[PDB]
C-alpha cells in the first residue's frame, strides 16, 4: 500500500540496528512455542516439545534466517509486493498448504520480538507501521489463494 | 395466555409507557428493535389516530417488574402487537430506562419554535409536545436537521449553528434525541427514528440555530440594486439604521451578503431620502469579516433620538443595466448598455469573445458562440456608447470587469457590438483554449 | 454411493 | 477452526457453505441427492422462535463447490429441534454429481465408541476470529461420554446439574448426543463450524459416514470437548421425512 | 485451555504489572484507534487524543475488570457475565475486536516489562486473554 | 507467458534454445504490443542447466491470474550494443542516466535508485564517484517511453 515519507524513514533506520542472526529465529520459535500446532511443518528438526529444546535446536534459527531475509527483502521493496514473494508463495501455497493467517500471526510475534527487544523506543506510531508491513506482505503472500 | 395491553403515565389513554397483562400479572416492554410499525399496531389497537407516531416515554416514569415483549417486529397490518416477531417472553438484557413508549397524534398538538436567539428565526430549538418542553440534543445535529427546521417555520435555510448569547429561557429535564433525517423532509417530525425523552443526555446540551431569515439587509432607494439606503427586517419587521450605529465593517459585511462587492462609500444624512417606520435603536459593532450581520456583536445605542433624516446609506461597487436587443432569442443580438439613464450601443471597437462571455453568464446564456461583427443586428437608434471593456472571460458579472471609456476613439455607426451565446446554461468554461502564458502588471 | 472421493484426504 | 490442515484437494464434496441475513457463515451438510441435513439452531440465527419454515426459508443464501449457488424450497425443522437439533433443507433442483460435489451416505452401523476417530470439516473462524477465507478441516478422536458429561456441568444424576461451562452458554448433552475429544496438538471448532458432519473413513469397505453433525460450536479454545449429536438416532426420522 | 502451569504463570506476571495496570490498559487503547481505526466507529463520542482522561478511565475500567478476573481465574465467565452481557448484545462488539485489543495489550505489555516475558508467559497470556475474549464473545448469535 | 517469477536464467536458456549469445540478458517489452489469448506458463523456475523452459517447475497450463500487461519477454546481448551515458547535466558526468539498448533509447527510474547504483554509473563512466543526485534544471532531450 502507499506509505507517507517518516514511517518507511522511521522503519528503515529502526531496521538497520536489528540484529539479523537472532531475532528471526527467535520469533520462528516463538510462533512455534506458543501455537504448537505449527510444529506440525517443523518436526523433522527434533524434539519441538519443551520451549528450551526449540530455543536450542540449531535448524530452528537456521530457518528463521531465511525467512528474516525473505522479509528484510519484503520490507526493501513495498510497491511492488506480488513479485518478490511470488516464488515464496508457490511454495508455501502449493506445496505445503499452509494456512496464511499463520503468516500474519508470525508478523505479529515478529513485531513482538522486535518490540521485546527494542523496548519504549519502539512506539506506536512506528508500531502501525510495520503492522502496516507485515499485512502487506501476509496479503502479497496470500494472493494466489484467490 | 391472557393478553391485554394498557398505556400508563400517558397524556392520554393512547399515549404513554406500553404496558402488557400477562397470565394477570403486569409487565412492560423494551425498546430494542421497537419502530413505528409497532407503534402503528398499538395505535390503531387503541383506535386513536395513526397519522403521526411517535416513539418514547413522554412524562412516563421507568417500568417495573418484567419486560415481556423484545424487538417486536410489525409489517404494520397485523391486528396485535403479540403476533408479531419478537424474542422469547421475559428473556431479555434490558433494563427499565429502555422501557418503549408512545404517542399517537393528529399533529396537532406538536409546536416547534426558536427561542432567545432575538428572534423567531434564531435560538434555541424548543419543542412543546403533548404540553412537555423540551430542547433539542446537539448529538447528531447537523445542517440537514437545522435546514428541516428553518424551513418548516419558514425561516429561510439553516446559516450557521452558533452561539448568540443572551438571556434564555431555563430550563427543562426532556431532551429531543435525532438519530438522523435525510434533509428533504418537510418537518422535522418526517425525519425518521427521532427520540423524545428517556437517554440520559450529556454535558453538549443547547444546539441552537441561526437561519438565514434572522436579519436580512437590503437597500432601497438607489439607482443600482447594490446602492441605497440600509433597511435591514429583524424578525418581521424592517427598519432603518441611523448614521451613527453602522460602520465602515457594517458596510463591509452588508456588501459582502448582498453579494456586492467591496463597499464604495457610506453616505449619512438621508442622502437616499428619509426611510418611513422604525428605526433602530441598535449599533452594529461588526469586525469586518463576518459572513453575515447576524453573526455581528450589537449594542444599544446610548442615550440619543435618531430620526430618518439620519438614515444610513451604502453605495456598493456595480454596473447591472445590461441587455440584448433584437435577437432572435434572448440569448443573442446586440449589446445595450444604460448610462445617464438612456440606453445606448456599445462600440464593438475593443468587443470581444471574454466581454460577450461575460455578459453570456451574467444574462444566464451560458457561453459566448460568437462576436458578429457589423450592425447584423441592425445599429439602433441611440447614442452609440463607447466603453471599452476589459473582461478576462472569468467575471460573473459585467460590473466586475475594468472599463475604460476616457478618450475612446469614435465608433462608426455600423461598427456595434453583437454576441451570439449558447442559450444553454449548463455549458460553462471548462479548462484546457487559453494559451499557456498569461501576463499581468502588478502595483 | 459410498466411499469415493475422487481425491480423498491421505 | 482456528489452527490448520488447509483443504487442498476438496476432500470433502457434501460440505455446503450457508450464510444467514446478516452475513454469518454457517456449515451445512448434503445428505442425498435432493437433501442436506443442518442444526435447528443454525436454522433459527436472526430469526425468533415463533418463526415457522415459510419465514425461515427465503432468508438464507446457500452455497455449494467452490461458489456454486443452488437454491433452496422449503425447509423442515426436527419436531424436538429445542432437543434433537437438527434441520432439513430441500434444494430446489438437483445438484451435478461430480469429483468436488457429492452427498454423503447416512450410516447403518453406529461408530459411538471410544477410540475412534473422525474427520469434522469447517467454514468456522479461525485464532483470529476472522471467518476464514477458504474451508479447512480437522481430524479428533472421539472422547469418553462421561468424562464429558462431567466437564461441561457438573451432576451425572440430573439434581447437581448446575452450569459449569466455561463459556456463557449450556450445551444439550442427553442420550442422542456424543461428545469428541480435543485435538492431538488442541485444535478444536469454532463459530460457523456448527452443521458440519463428523465424518468417519471406514477402512475396510472405504466408506466415509456421517456419525453426528456438530451441535455446540462455541467450545473453540477454552472447552475441552466438542459434541455432536447422533446422525443415526434421527436415522428412522429423516427417512420418514424424505417422503415428503 | 489454561493448565495449571499456564495459570501459576498469568498471575505471576500479571501480578508484577501491579498498579501498573490501568495505565496501560488504556496505553493499548490508544495503540487501537491509531492502529485500527475502524474501532473508532465504537467510541463516537470518546475524546480519541493522547493521552485523554476519558481513554485512560476507561483503560483503568478494562484494567480493573481484568485484575478481577485473575483475582478469582478458576470461575472467570460468573464474574464477567455482566460484561458478556454488555459488550455481547447492547454494544454488539464484532468478535474480531477482542483479539485486536488482546494483540495490542500484549505488545504493550510486552514493551514495558522486558523481564518477565520469556515464551511460556507469552503463551500463557495469550491464552488467559483469549478464553476471556471468547467468553465474552461466546453470548453472541 | 506472465511475468511472474520470471528471471536472467529463464531468458538465458530461451535464448540458448534459440542460439544467441546468453552473456547479458535483460527482461521487458521493447515495442512490443500487449499479447492476447492464453498466458501458458506462470512462475517458471530454472536452475540455468535445463535444455527447454517447459521441463522448469510451473503452475498447471493455462490456470494463472495474471493479465497480458505482465506478459514476460527477454533481449539476450552480447554487450557489443549496451551503450550508458548522462545527458543534460551541462557535462558527460552529470545528469539523467539515458541507455541506448537494441539501438532503442530510454530512462532509468528513480524507484530504488539510490547511491550505491549512482556510484556504480559515476565508476563504470569513469567520473569517479556520485556525490549527490540533484536538480540542475537545462534544456534537456524528450522523452522516452
Ligand atoms: C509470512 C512470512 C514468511 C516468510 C517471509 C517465509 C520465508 C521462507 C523462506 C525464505 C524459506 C526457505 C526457502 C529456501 O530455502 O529457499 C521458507 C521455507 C518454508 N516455509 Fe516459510 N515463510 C513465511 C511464512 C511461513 C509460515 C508461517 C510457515 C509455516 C507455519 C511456512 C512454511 C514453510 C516451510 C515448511 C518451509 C520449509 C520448506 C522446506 O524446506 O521443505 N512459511 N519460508
Ligand atoms: C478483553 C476484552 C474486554 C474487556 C475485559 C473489556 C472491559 C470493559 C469494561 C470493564 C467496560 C466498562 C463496563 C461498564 O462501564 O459498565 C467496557 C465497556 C465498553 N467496551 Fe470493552 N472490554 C473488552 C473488549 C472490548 C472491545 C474489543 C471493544 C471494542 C473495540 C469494547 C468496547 C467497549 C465499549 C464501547 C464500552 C462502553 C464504553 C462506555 O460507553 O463507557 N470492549 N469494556
Ligand atoms: C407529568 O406527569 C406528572 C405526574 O407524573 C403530572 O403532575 C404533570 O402534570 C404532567 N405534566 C404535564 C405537562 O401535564
Ligand atoms: C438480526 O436480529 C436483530 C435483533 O433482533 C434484528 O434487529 C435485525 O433486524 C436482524 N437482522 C439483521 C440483518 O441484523
Ligand atoms: C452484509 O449484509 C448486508 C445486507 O445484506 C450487505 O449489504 C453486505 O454486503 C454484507 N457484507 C458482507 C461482507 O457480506
Ligand atoms: C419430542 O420429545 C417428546 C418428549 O419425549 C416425545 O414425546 C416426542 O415423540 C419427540 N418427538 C419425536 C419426533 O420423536
Ligand atoms: C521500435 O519502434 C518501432 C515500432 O515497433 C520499430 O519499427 C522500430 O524499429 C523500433 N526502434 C528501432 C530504433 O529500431
Ligand atoms: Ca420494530
Ligand atoms: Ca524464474
Amino acid at each position: 500500500v502507499h506509505l507517507t515519507p517518516e514511517e518507511k524513514s522511521a522503519v528503515t533506520a529502526l531496521w538497520g540496528k536489528v540484529n539479523v542472526d537472532e531475532v528471526g529465529g527467535e520469533a520462528l520459535g516463538r510462533l512455534l512455542v506458543v501455537y504448537p500446532w505449527t510444529q506440525r511443518f517443523f518436526e523433522s528438526f527434533g524434539d519441538l516439545s519443551t520451549p528450551d529444546a526449540v530455543m536450542g535446536n540449531p535448524k530452528v534459527k537456521a530457518h528463521g534466517k531465511k525467512v528474516l531475509g525473505a522479509f528484510s527483502d519484503g520490507l526493501a521493496h513495498l510497491d511492488n509486493l506480488k513479485g518478490t514473494f511470488a516464488t515464496l508463495s508457490e511454495l508455501h501455497c502449493d506445496k505445503l498448504h499452509v494456512d496464511p493467517e499463520n503468516f500474519r500471526l508470525l508478523g505479529n510475534v515478529l513485531v513482538c520480538v522486535l518490540a521485546h527487544h527494542f523496548g519504549k523506543e519502539f512506539t506506536p506510531p512506528v508500531q502501525a507501521a510495520y503492522q502496516k508491513v507485515v499485512a502487506g506482505v501476509a496479503n502479497a503472500l496470500a494472493h494466489k489463494y484467490h | 395466555a391472557d393478553l391485554s395491553l394498557r398505556l400508563v403515565d400517558g397524556v392520554t389513554e393512547c399515549s404513554g409507557r406500553l404496558e402488557v397483562r400477562f397470565q394477570g400479572e403486569w409487565g412492560t416492554i423494551c425498546d430494542d428493535g421497537w419502530d413505528s410499525y409497532d407503534a402503528a399496531v398499538a395505535c390503531k389497537q387503541l383506535g386513536c389516530p395513526t397519522a403521526v407516531t411517535a416513539i418514547g416515554r413522554v412524562n412516563a416514569s421507568k417500568g417495573f417488574g418484567h419486560i415481556w415483549l423484545d424487538s417486536v417486529s410489525c409489517q404494520g397490518h397485523e391486528p396485535a402487537i403479540w403476533q408479531c416477531k419478537h424474542h422469547e417472553w421475559g428473556k431479555h438484557y434490558c433494563n427499565h430506562n429502555e422501557d418503549a413508549g408512545v404517542t399517537c397524534s393528529d399533529g396537532s398538538d406538536l409546536e416547534l419554535r426558536l427561542r432567545g436567539g432575538g428572534s423567531r428565526c434564531a435560538g434555541t430549538v424548543e419543542v412543546e409536545i403533548q404540553r412537555l418542553l423540551g430542547k433539542v440534543c446537539d448529538r447528531g445535529w447537523g445542517l440537514k436537521e437545522a435546514d428541516v427546521v428553518c424551513r418548516q417555520l419558514g425561516c429561510g435555510s439553516a446559516l450557521k449553528t452558533s452561539y448568540q448569547v443572551y438571556s434564555k429561557i431555563q430550563a427543562t429535564n426532556t431532551w429531543l434525541f435525532l438519530s438522523s433525517c435525510n434533509g428533504n423532509e418537510t418537518s422535522l417530525w418526517d425525519c425518521k427514528n427521532w427520540q423524545w425523552g428517556g437517554l440520559t443526555c450529556d454535558h453538549y446540551e443547547e444546539a441552537k440555530i441561526t437561519c438565514s431569515a434572522h436579519r436580512e439587509p437590503r437597500l432601497v432607494g438607489g439607482d443600482i440594486p447594490c446602492s441605497g439606503r440600509v433597511e435591514v427586517k429583524h424578525g418581521d419587521t424592517w427598519g432603518s439604521i441611523c448614521d451613527s450605529d453602522f460602520s465602515l465593517e457594517a458596510a463591509s459585511v452588508l456588501c459582502r451578503e448582498l453579494q456586492c462587492g467591496t463597499v464604495v462609500s457610506i453616505l449619512g444624512g438621508a442622502h437616499f431620502g428619509e426611510g418611513n417606520g422604525q428605526i433602530w435603536a441598535e449599533e452594529f459593532q461588526c469586525e469586518g469579516h463576518e459572513s453575515h450581520l447576524s453573526l455581528c456583536p450589537v449594542a444599544p445605542r446610548p442615550e440619543g433620538t435618531c430620526s430618518h433624516s439620519r438614515d444610513v446609506g451604502v453605495v456598493c461597487s456595480r454596473y447591472t443595466e445590461i441587455r440584448l436587443v433584437n435577437g432572435k432569442t434572448p440569448c443573442e443580438g446586440r449589446v445595450e448598455l444604460k448610462t445617464l439613464g438612456a440606453w445606448g450601443s456599445l462600440c464593438n471597437s475593443h468587443w470581444d469573445i471574454e466581454d460577450a462571455h461575460v455578459l453570456c453568464q451574467q444574462l444566464k446564456c451560458g457561453v459566448a458562440l460568437s462576436t458578429p461583427g457589423g450592425a447584423r443586428f441592425g445599429k439602433g437608434n441611440g447614442q452609440i456608447w463607447r466603453h471599452m471593456f476589459h473582461c478576462t472571460g472569468t467575471e460573473q458579472h459585467m460590473g466586475d470587469c475594468p472599463v475604460t471609456a476616457l478618450g475612446a476613439s469614435l465608433c462608426p455607426s455600423e461598427q456595434v457590438a453583437s454576441v451570439i451565446c449558447s442559450g444553454n446554461q449548463s455549458q460553462t468554461l471548462s479548462s484546457c483554449c487559453i494559451e499557456s502564458g498569461q501576463l499581468r502588471l502588478v502595483n | 454411493v459410498c466411499g469415493k472421493p475422487k481425491n480423498p484426504a491421505n | 477452526i482456528l489452527g490448520g490442515h488447509l483443504d487442498a484437494k476438496g476432500s470433502f464434496p457434501w460440505q455446503a457453505k450457508m450464510v444467514s441475513h446478516h452475513n454469518l457463515t454457517t456449515g451445512a451438510t448434503l445428505i442425498n441427492e435432493q437433501w442436506l441435513l443442518t442444526t435447528a439452531k443454525n436454522l433459527f440465527l436472526n430469526h425468533s422462535e415463533n418463526a415457522t419454515a415459510k419465514d425461515i426459508a427465503p432468508t438464507l443464501t446457500l452455497y455449494v463447490g467452490k461458489k456454486q449457488l443452488v437454491e433452496i424450497e422449503k425447509v423442515v425443522l426436527h419436531p424436538n429441534y429445542s432437543q434433537v437439533d437438527i434441520g432439513l433443507i430441500k434444494l430446489k433442483q438437483k445438484v451435478s454429481v461430480n469429483e468436488r460435489v457429492m452427498p454423503i451416505c447416512l450410516p447403518s452401523k453406529d461408530y459411538a465408541e471410544v477410540g475412534r476417530v473422525g474427520y469434522v470439516s469447517g467454514w468456522g473462524r479461525n485464532a483470529n476470529f476472522k471467518f476464514t477465507d477458504h474451508l479447512k478441516y480437522v481430524m479428533l478422536p472421539v472422547a469418553d461420554q462421561d468424562q464429558c458429561i462431567r466437564h461441561y456441568e457438573g451432576s451425572t444424576v440430573p439434581e447437581k446439574k448446575t452450569p459449569k461451562s466455561p463459556v456463557g452458554v449450556q450445551p444439550i448433552l442427553n442420550e442422542h448426543t456424543f461428545c469428541a475429544g480435543m485435538s492431538k496438538y488442541q485444535e478444536d471448532t469454532c463459530y460457523g463450524d456448527a452443521g458440519s458432519a463428523f465424518a468417519v473413513h471406514d477402512l475396510e469397505e472405504d466408506t466415509w459416514y456421517a456419525t453426528g453433525i456438530l451441535s455446540f460450536d462455541k467450545s473453540c479454545a477454552v472447552a475441552e470437548y466438542g459434541v455432536y449429536v447422533k446422525v443415526t438416532s434421527i436415522q428412522d426420522w429423516v427417512q420418514k421425512t424424505i417422503a415428503e | 485451555v489454561l493448565s495449571p502451569a499456564d495459570k501459576t504463570n498469568v498471575k505471576a506476571a500479571w501480578g508484577k504489572v501491579g498498579a501498573h495496570a490501568g495505565e496501560y490498559g488504556a496505553e493499548a487503547l490508544e495503540r487501537m484507534f491509531l492502529s485500527f481505526p475502524t474501532t473508532k466507529t465504537y467510541f463516537p463520542h470518546f475524546d480519541l487524543s493522547h493521552g485523554s482522561a476519558q481513554v485512560k478511565g476507561h483503560g483503568k475500567k478494562v484494567a480493573d475488570a481484568l485484575t478481577n478476573a485473575v483475582a478469582h481465574v478458576d470461575d472467570m465467565p460468573n464474574a464477567l457475565s455482566a460484561l458478556s452481557d454488555l459488550h455481547a448484545h447492547k454494544l454488539r462488539v464484532d468478535p474480531v475486536n477482542f483479539k485486536l485489543l488482546s494483540h495490542c495489550l500484549l505488545v504493550t505489555l510486552a514493551a514495558h516489562l522486558p523481564a518477565e516475558f520469556t515464551p511460556a508467559v507469552h503463551a500463557s497470556l495469550d491464552k488467559f486473554l483469549a478464553s476471556v475474549s471468547t467468553v465474552l464473545t461466546s453470548k453472541y448469535r
